[PDB]
């Protein structure tokens, strides 16, 4: 459960490095998906099995596939970025790898230092996570039903043909 | 010498350095997307690293 | 803990315009109707108010772990409420001018003002991040509503990329303190710390990234280059309601997070956002100096005057009228905001089309329309702090409280910041009575012609007198 | 740390493993062995099975912990299923999901 | 017996990894991308936080997270799609005709 959670990081750090450094889409949104799989066995090894199950279930599952819908319904054939191939030139993500990297030692110093006798794993079911979300949390469940319901009268809006 | 009054020239560069500070502010504004997540990446640095130094 | 019929009426604006939700999408799904729709809405926005009434006459009381409503509820929430429903009396003629579905405006409208009054009564970091979505979700629907028009859709596409990087650094932030303060109430964010021990290094750094969040939402520095923009390029009743609601509300639960938290009066904090007032208010005015373009100018202008709104902020937990001033100031820009985006608003409309310009040229407005440029240059006096207008005695609120707490530098950057606004609100003010060479008839246009003459006359009343909005602010009090 | 609940993750890790092991191994085996010689509709859809599977996944987390949660849970996930449903009569009636207009 | 701080620190990589994946990629889509790695990176935070303190919250708070994603990620892809339906090129820096 230490095994698991160290191998599943390692696999999602690789795969997201692979994701933003990549030029089709299709293998981005794949590395993408290794990635949630990834997180999940982590959520898996720390206790949060629901947390797992949804992203599985949710992030891996419905969004991606909708990534996936929209890669295949534009039909990206190298449209002129593909053969370009800016983002692996040097003077072009130097500078924001600099800016990532100092911003990722400031937050890890902020990381370190701080009071830890370790994640325990024991697991938190979806049972008490149910309990939370209907118990006092119930605005967030009914404003988290608005804020889906507005997202979809925006896509609606926006994405449809005419 | 004077005919053309000085002290209020020396009185009215202020108004010249606000133009001139307002133009360079203004190249910030290029309109470009990349450039604004970049700022506001920037910015974060900046806040966090102030946040860290005065503790 | 539960929720108890005492509970259900002090959630009665929240109800009401979630039911006004529900109620608008049913009459929409049974026909396309523009008029009764918006009828619907703005029934249901004026239902709220009478439930703030009814809210009032409760207690205050904590609505949730999530929620809590007091008197600094009640008068966001009455913010938030009285900037939607001009937002739909702005919105009604240009939709008439609208060609696509124009309803789905209003939808988008009251979850966007539901989201608000969330954010009003937030006392958690789950309703604040809540609020924020629910404010930023329909504001991505309703800048780019007229997506046909290649300004609306940058617009849209800035605000919704910008927005999501933002909402990352807000729950990174809050993740990063909940790591380290095991609540995410208001209150506990720094209870776990004694001895002068309260600059912990990870709750600082969830707070900066917080902060991140919460000044690109706000328009601060440099979490600012946005905001022109999406003030251009969105719809001017969008443009009205981006301009007063979304500030109001996240400005408001920003005020309740750093007066209730024991992290609040740390000194890092302190700098940081003194820092970035210093630096909003000069920037702002600084580069509203050259704009031809109105949208962008009150962009600029916003920023401005959130910075002053946070030099108000720093002052919390040193002086004791911070709330009081941030009241005032908020009624004074809102009634100033609404009138300066209803005038834009209501020249702007009907809407023309996704290929015709939408240009404002308020150059010689006052040879055929008088009274808006009346109501237009009562407005530029008043974000320029003329005395004789409220938005003066909102920044004599901010310039006392900052005598008080010996924010010098913060002082002199509204003395400074003040004059550039007035090199360029009065360059406004006076263009709108030169003379230009070239370049209705509905009782909604009467309407929004209606809400900024109001507008223009509560300035000027509440200006001169402005002891009844002091004494409403003062018995909006929060929890202690 | 049960003997019973350490057999079975053995187990369940050597069905996943033989049951990929497997189906690669029998690619591998096709592959080695024998010689040689659009609509914006489809968005509209899966956006729609996007929310509503948000949706659901509240109301799985509600349906595991009725009986803790009582009747005053029950009136939260009525109102929750009720705002649902107005959303889904407002698709069908705006005709989002009528396939053919 | 796994430390908070190395399941904050792989947040903290992942979010990062995200952000320099929203700035250098100059397709929309991808700008997408490294914004759903962001939003993912700070919910696996939340759970981390709320898995360490034994607490249900962190996984409501990802549970909101994961709404917001769903809801802006149908809202940015909506929106990619007008913009090839009105431009038939997905280059950000060409939609940049709003400037100071
Ligand atoms: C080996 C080198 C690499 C080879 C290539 C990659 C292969 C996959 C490697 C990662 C996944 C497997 C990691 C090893 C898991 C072994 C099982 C284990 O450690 O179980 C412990 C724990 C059991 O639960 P618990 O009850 O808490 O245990 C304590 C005792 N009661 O377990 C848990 O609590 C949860 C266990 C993890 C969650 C399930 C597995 C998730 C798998 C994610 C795959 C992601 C995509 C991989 C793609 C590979 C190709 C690139
Ligand atoms: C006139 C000058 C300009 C004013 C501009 C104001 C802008 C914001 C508008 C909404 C403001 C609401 C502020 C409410 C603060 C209430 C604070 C409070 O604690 O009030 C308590 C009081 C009852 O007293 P008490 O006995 O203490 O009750 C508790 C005992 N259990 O309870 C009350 O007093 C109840 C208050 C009810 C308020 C209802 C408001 C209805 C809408 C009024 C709109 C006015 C028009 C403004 C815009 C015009 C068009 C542009
Ligand atoms: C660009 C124009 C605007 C310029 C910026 C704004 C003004 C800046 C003024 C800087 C003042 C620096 C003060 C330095 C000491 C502060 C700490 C201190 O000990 O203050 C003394 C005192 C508070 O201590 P206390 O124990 O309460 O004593 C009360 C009796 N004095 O303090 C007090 O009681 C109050 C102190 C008041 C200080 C003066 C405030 C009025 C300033 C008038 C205008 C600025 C100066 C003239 C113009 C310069 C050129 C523009
Ligand atoms: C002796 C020292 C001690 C006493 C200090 C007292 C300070 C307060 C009282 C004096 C204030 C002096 C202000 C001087 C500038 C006045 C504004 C002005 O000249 O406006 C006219 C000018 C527009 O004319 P034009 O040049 O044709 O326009 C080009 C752009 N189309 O406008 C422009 O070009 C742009 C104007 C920009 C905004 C106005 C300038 C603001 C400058 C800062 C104000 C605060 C100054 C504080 C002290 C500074 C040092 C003395
Ligand atoms: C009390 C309000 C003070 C600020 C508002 C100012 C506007 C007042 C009403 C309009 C006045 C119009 C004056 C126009 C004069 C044009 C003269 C042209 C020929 C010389
Ligand atoms: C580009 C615009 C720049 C505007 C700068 C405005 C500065 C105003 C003057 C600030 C003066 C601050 C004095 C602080 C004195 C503190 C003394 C403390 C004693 C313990
Ligand atoms: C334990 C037995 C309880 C029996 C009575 C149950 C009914 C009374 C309590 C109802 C509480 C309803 C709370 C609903 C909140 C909805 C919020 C919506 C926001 C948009």
């Amino acid at each position: 459960m230490e095994f698991a959670f160290y191998i599943c990081g390692l696999i999602a750090i690789l795969a997201t490095l692979r994701v933003i450094t990549h030029t089709n889409p299709v293998h981005a949104l794949l590395y993408l998906i290794i990635s949630l799989l990834a997180i999940s066995g982590v959520f898996f090894s720390l206790g949060a099995y629901f947390a797992g199950a949804l992203e599985i279930i949710v992030y891996a599952g419905a969004i991606m596939v909708l990534f996936v819908f929209v890669v295949m319904m534009l039909n990206l054939g190298g449209s002129e970025i593909e053969q370009e191939r800016q983002w692996l030139k040097p003077q072009v993500w130097i500078g924001p790898a600099i800016l990532s990297a100092i911003m990722l030692v400031v937050i890890v110093y902020a990381i370190l230092g701080v009071n830890d006798q370790g994640i325990d794993g024991t697991p938190i079911s979806a049972k008490a996570v149910g309990i939370t979300l209907f118990g006092p949390y119930v605005l967030a469940v009914e404003l988290a039903s608005m804020l889906l319901l507005a997202g979809l009268v925006v896509a609606f809006h926006v994405g449809r043909e005419e | 010498l004077l005919k053309r009054d000085p002290l209020n020239s020396m009185m009215n560069i202020p108004a010249v350095l606000s133009r001139f500070a307002g133009k360079g502010l203004l190249l910030s504004e290029n309109g470009y997307l990349r450039w604004y997540v970049a700022s506001m990446s920037i910015g974060a640095v900046v806040v966090l690293a102030l946040l860290m130094v005065l503790r | 803990m539960t929720i108890t019929p005492q509970n259900l009426i002090a959630l009665l604006p929240l109800l009401i315009v979630g039911l006004t939700v529900v109620v608008v999408m049913l009459s929409i799904a049974w026909r396309r109707n523009h008029f009764l729709n918006a009828t619907l809405s703005v029934i249901g926005l004026n239902a709220a108010l009478v439930s703030l009434w009814f809210v009032g006459q409760a207690g205050a009381m904590d609505v949730t772990p999530l929620m809590r409503v007091d008197g600094f509820a009640m008068l966001y929430t009455g913010l938030v409420l009285l900037a939607s429903l001009a937002t739909c009396t702005f919105a009604y003629p240009w939709l008439e001018g609208y060609n696509d579905n124009k309803d789905e405006f209003y939808l988008l409208v009251l979850i966007a003002a539901l989201g608000g009054i969330l954010l009003a009564n937030a006392n958690h970091l789950a309703s604040l991040f809540l609020g924020i979505e629910l404010i930023s979700l329909p504001l991505f629907g309703l800048v780019g509503y007229a997506f046909r028009q290649k300004r609306s859709l940058e617009a849209s596409i800035k605000y919704t990329i910008l927005s999501a990087a933002a909402s990352s650094f807000l729950l990174f932030g809050m993740a990063l303190v909940y790591a380290q303060s095991g609540d995410l109430s208001f209150v506990a964010l720094g209870k776990n710390l004694g001895d002068g021990m309260l600059n912990e290094p990870l709750l600082l750094a969830g707070f900066g990234l917080m902060i991140v969040g919460l000044g690109f939402k706000l328009s601060l520095v440099p979490f600012h280059l946005w905001t022109p923009d999406v003030y251009q390029g969105a719809p001017a009743p969008v443009s009205t309601f981006l301009a007063t609601a979304s500030k109001i509300a996240i400005f408001g639960v920003v005020m309740r997070l750093f007066l209730y938290a024991p992290v609040g009066d740390s000194e890092a904090i302190r700098v940081v956002l003194a820092i970035i007032a210093f630096a909003s208010i000069i920037f702002g005015n600084l580069m509203a100096l050259s704009q031809t373009n109105i949208k962008r100018l009150l962009g600029y202008s916003s920023i401005s005057h959130l910075g002053y709104l946070l030099v108000a902020l720093i002052a919390l937990q040193t002086g004791e009228m911070s709330m009081e001033a941030v009241g005032v100031y908020l009624a004074g820009y809102l009634f100033s905001s609404l009138g300066a985006f209803g005038v834009v608003s209501l020249m702007s409309s009907p809407y023309r089309g996704p290929d015709a310009d939408s240009l404002f040229s308020y150059r010689g407005l006052f040879w055929h329309r008088p009274i808006l440029a009346a109501v237009m240059t009562v407005m530029m006096l008043s974000l320029a702090g003329i005395p004789m207008t409220l938005g003066f005695i909102g920044k004599f609120y901010v310039l006392a409280v900052g005598v008080q707490a010996h924010l010098w530098w913060l002082v002199g950057a509204v003395v400074v910041g003040s004059a550039i606004g007035l090199y360029y609100y009065l360059r406004v003010a006076v263009s709108l009575y030169l003379h230009a060479p070239e370049q209705p008839s509905n009782w909604q246009y009467s309407a929004g012609g209606i809400v900024v003459l109001i507008s223009a006359l509560l300035v000027l009343v509440l200006g001169v007198w402005p002891q009844p909005l002091i004494s409403i602010v003062r018995l909006a009090m929060p929890l202690m | 740390t049960s003997t019973e609940v350490i057999a079975h993750h053995w187990a369940f890790a050597i069905f996943l493993i033989v049951a990929i092991g497997l189906c690669c191994l029998m690619l591998v085996g096709g592959w080695f062995l024998g010689g040689r010689a659009l609509s914006a509709k489809f968005y509209l859809v899966a956006m729609f099975f996007v929310i509503f599977d948000v949706e659901a996944l509240y109301l799985f987390a509600w349906s595991t912990s009725i009986r803790e949660s009582g009747w005053v849970g029950f009136v939260e996930a009525a109102i929750f299923i009720f705002v649902l449903l107005a959303g889904l009569v407002y698709l069908v009636r705006i005709g989002a999901l009528d396939w053919t207009p | 017996m796994i430390p908070l701080q190395h399941g904050l620190i792989l947040a903290a990589i992942l979010f990062v990894l995200g952000l320099t994946g929203l700035v250098i990629r100059r397709n929309l889509l991808f700008m997408l991308i490294g914004l759903e790695i962001m939003i993912n990176a700070s919910a696996l935070a939340f759970v981390v936080a709320g898995s360490y303190w034994g607490q249900t919250d962190g996984q409501v708070m990802y549970i909101l997270a994961i709404s917001l994603a769903a809801a802006e990620a149908s809202i940015g892809l909506a929106l990619l799609l007008q913009l090839h339906r009105r431009r038939q090129n997905l280059n950000i820096d060409s939609v940049s005709e709003m400037r100071g």
